[PDB]
């Protein structure tokens, strides 16, 4: 079977600008395994990012938390691009800082 | 601890 | 029930690019404490928990060994079910495995579990009896018969009665001061408006430990079960989690609004209003 994956972009802290976080991309409910995910500041791929190993749930679809330290700002535009064999073309989902 | 046991299928 | 322990694993087949990656991780409650990745730099299980890092040498060892005899005894399976389900050698495949027990505050086993996916869907489980097992189809009935004949139950059950409880309580007591304290939820409400004639209400529980948690919405009162926003449960990446509820409210009618929160950190269910 295969499964598209659900995607939330989120900080391990209340954001406060000027203060560093974590910023975080959850990605589950996926299968096959096999998936890419980038963190994106201003469009551009944020290159040291962290992730979890491979688990998964009671259904046995996969998850897998990405995570970078950052320090928002008013300025700066946060998002985590997905790409996975259900999507024809890359998820891209916006970091709001009030989900 | 893991089980030891390598049973196949 | 009381606490638990897991061990997750993953076979993926690689045709034309390597032999199978295998990935295991175990967990006691929601806290990771081990992962085993076969394409790690010279494999070694390693400790994803504090607690963990006291065992000894040949407390490492012996499960690294584990690890690489499942990493073998998966890539034969992958061949075997190519074969029982009369696939092509160039396609792609997942083994999944989770076994692992819930124990009470007895300290004795309430439930065991032992069971296998192929390709995302249920092959073969162990059922709560630790005895008969649950094939979901008739390739998964051929590996029936054989663990059957094989008294492959037997085995695991002995494990899951024993040694897995036994560890399960030393990891408890060990840990004790982490995975033996419940972490409430720090909750609160924020207001998001959307026009000049609605807003989203935020119910927040951030922080928490485990991860079973309840938030609703209620209007003066009632359930606003078909008009709640609920997302999944996520890691904040501290080892804690986060969880949120939202509802979009008239503008106006904010105040008829209430967030309740239940979660075992709490000694009785809160109740909080957006205090603007």
């Amino acid at each position: 079977i295969q499964r598209t994956p659900k995607i939330q972009v989120y900080s391990r802290h209340p954001a406060e600008n000027g203060k560093s976080n974590f910023l975080n991309c959850y990605v589950s409910g996926f299968h096959p395994s096999d998936i890419e995910v980038d963190l994106l500041k201003n469009g551009e791929r944020i290159e040291k990012v962290e992730h979890s190993d491979l688990s998964f749930s009671k259904d046995w679809s996969f998850y897998l938390l990405y995570y970078t330290e950052f320090t928002p700002t008013e300025k700066d535009e946060y998002a985590c691009r997905v790409n996975h064999v259900t999507l024809s073309q890359p998820k891209i989902v916006k970091w709001d800082r009030d989900m | 601890a893991r089980a030891a046991a390598a049973a196949a299928a | 029930g009381s606490h638990s322990m897991r061990y997750f694993h993953t076979s993926v087949s690689r045709p034309g690019r390597g032999e199978p990656r295998f990935i295991t991780v175990g967990y006691v409650d929601d806290t990771l404490f081990v992962r085993f990745d076969s394409d790690a730099a010279s494999p070694r299980e390693e400790p994803r928990a504090p607690w963990i890092e006291q065992e000894g040498p040949e407390y490492w060892d012996r499960e690294t060994q584990i690890c690489k005899a499942k990493a073998q005894t998966d890539r034969e399976d992958l061949r075997t079910l190519l074969r029982y389900y009369n696939q092509s050698e160039a396609g792609s495949h997942t083994l999944q495995n989770m076994y692992g027990c819930d124990v009470g505050p007895d300290g004795r086993l309430l439930r065991g579990y032992h069971q296998d996916a192929y390709d995302g869907k249920d092959y073969i489980a162990l059922n709560e009896d630790l005895s008969s097992w649950t094939a979901a189809d008739t390739a998964a009935q051929i590996t029936q018969r054989k663990w059957e004949a094989a008294r492959v139950a037997e085995q695991l059950r002995a494990y899951l009665e024993g040694e897995c409880v036994e560890w399960l309580r030393r990891y408890l007591e060990n840990g004790k001061e982490t995975l033996q304290r419940a972490d409430p939820p720090k909750t609160h409400v924020t207001h998001h408006p959307i026009s000049d004639h609605e807003a989203t209400l935020r119910c927040w529980a951030l922080g928490f430990y485990p991860a079973e948690i309840t938030l609703t919405w209620q209007r003066d009162g009632e359930d606003q079960t078909q008009d709640t926003e609920l997302v999944e449960t996520r890691p904040a990446g501290d080892r804690t989690f986060q969880k949120w509820a939202a509802v979009v409210v008239p503008s106006g009618e904010e105040q008829r609004y209430t967030c309740h929160v239940q979660h075992e950190g709490l000694p009785k269910p809160l109740t909080l209003r957006w205090e603007p």
